[PDB]
């Protein structure tokens, strides 16, 4: 497989720091510049950094400069984005990705067009800036039901229905901002009336950067 | 500084039948070196966006011809000549002419016949309200097109700004939406009143229903 893993991520402070690395394999890393991007959740693509084969001519976002260094190893084949010191719109993925180069002069003193071509990209990396941290309860022809997952800090939460012998009808909602700055969502399930009292169903949750999942049956009036 | 600049924002269409896009930047695009500086990326949907065009007008390895992509200067175009239901995502025109800047985005989605929610109240439950809380969710199942006009009220009386709403993407095989919308309460003023009821007004609908709960 020709293939890039971005790496680092994590939640930090605001005014915190991380180093994303990004490794590559199964191409000639040397005959491409590299390229950070990030897509805050709900909002589109924002380039950020630029880098050549050569480790020169380095671009950067307005939004990022003076806070993040694209570093390089052609020789060890990866990437790393020094972020420092991080505040909350940095909040986001991030993706390394190749591009082609096509370079100078009229740009700048010699100028590189870095990557207008980008054709391959890692699966990114999330990096979370908020403060606090921790976990969130879960409580909870056709009827339906599911779990509401609250008060949950950070992203994401994985909502499975029986571990998995639900994959049908499952309405699982991206998680929105509650005021305070936790998340929550709701994991929902179409069924038909029938299944009440023989079938009996229950949401396995799991929130990892907390050391809790959960689940829990369903069982309307008694 | 560059503004790059897409429409629509959304683009529902249908598979077999075409359509296009337009890109446009606050600046010309050619030179360095003759010909654009533009690509076309498509993100389908849960995925890591990839290249689509190149230098405005080449069709980067392994893309179909479906997609031509066109212009110069500051408008641009992809034009997709028979779109298939995979081509759902966002396209983000980019520049590369000083640095990287990226289109704001055109969200392509399927399009569909119309088809009502079902309306599905939940009551708090004494768990939540051990903790303190009331949130009254009101589901809405497979229904397009994808705007709905959810409404909360409490003894006849509406709210207004209490609700929060969340949305899944398209159905992939039925294309339909569904929405959460959330209405949260203190314990306090949840215990009393008794009508909990939301009111939904999607067009697949002569006239807007409610389910309802009591307590
Ligand atoms: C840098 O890139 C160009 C083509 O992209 C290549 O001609 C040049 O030799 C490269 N430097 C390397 C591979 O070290
Ligand atoms: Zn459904």
């Amino acid at each position: 497989e020709v293939q890039l893993v971005e790496s680092g991520g994590g939640l930090v402070k605001p005014g915190g720091s991380l180093r994303l690395s990004c490794a590559a394999s199964g191409f000639t890393f040397s005959s491409y510049s590299m390229n950070w991007v990030r897509q805050a959740p709900g909002r589109g693509l924002e380039w950020v950094s630029s880098i050549s084969n050569t480790s020169t001519y380095i671009y950067y976002a307005d939004s990022v400069e003076g806070r993040f260094t694209l570093s390089r190893d052609n020789a060890k084949n990866s990437l790393y984005l020094q972020m420092n010191s991080l505040r909350a719109e940095d909040t986001a993925v991030y993706y390394c990705a190749r591009a082609n180069q096509h370079f100078d002069w009229l740009l700048s003193l010699l100028g590189g067009y870095h990557y207008y071509g980008m054709d391959v990209w890692g699966q990114g990396t999330t990096v979370t800036v908020s403060s606090a941290s921790t976990k969130g309860p879960s409580v909870f022809g056709t009827a339906a039901l599911g779990c509401l997952v609250k008060d949950y800090f950070p992203e994401p939460v994985t909502v499975s229905w029986n571990s998995g012998a639900l994959t049908s009808g499952v309405h699982t909602f991206p998680a929105v901002l509650q005021s305070s700055g936790l998340y929550s969502l709701s994991s929902v399930v179409t069924v038909p009336s029938s299944s009440l009292g023989t079938q009996t169903y229950i949401c396995n949750v799991n929130h990892k950067p907390s050391n809790t999942k959960v689940d829990k049956r369903v069982e309307p009036k008694s | 500084d560059i503004v790059m600049t897409q429409s629509p924002l959304s683009l529902p269409v249908t598979p077999g039948e075409p359509a296009s896009i337009s890109c446009r930047s606050s600046q010309s695009l050619l030179h360095s070196n003759g010909y654009n500086y533009l690509d076309w990326y498509l993100q389908k949907p849960g995925q890591s966006p990839q290249l689509l065009i190149y230098l405005g007008s080449n069709r980067a390895s392994g893309v179909p011809d479906r997609f031509i992509g066109s212009g110069s200067g500051t408008d641009f175009t992809l034009k997709i000549s028979r779109v298939e239901a995979e081509d759902v995502g966002v396209f983000y025109c980019m520049q590369a002419l000083q640095a990287v800047g990226f289109g704001p985005g055109t969200k392509v989605e399927i399009k569909r016949t119309v088809a009502a929610p079902s309306v599905f109240i939940f009551p708090p439950s004494d768990e939540q309200l051990k903790s303190g809380t009331a949130s009254v969710v009101c589901l809405l199942n497979n229904f397009y097109p994808r705007e709905a006009k959810v409404q909360w009220k409490v003894d006849n009386a509406l709210q207004s700004g209490n609700s929060q709403e969340s949305v899944t993407e398209q159905d992939s095989k039925d294309s339909t939406y569904s929405l959460s919308s959330t209405l949260t309460l203190s314990k306090a003023d949840y215990e009393k009143h008794k009508v909990y009821a939301c009111e939904v007004t999607h067009q697949g609908l002569s006239s807007p229903v409610t389910k309802s709960f009591n307590r």
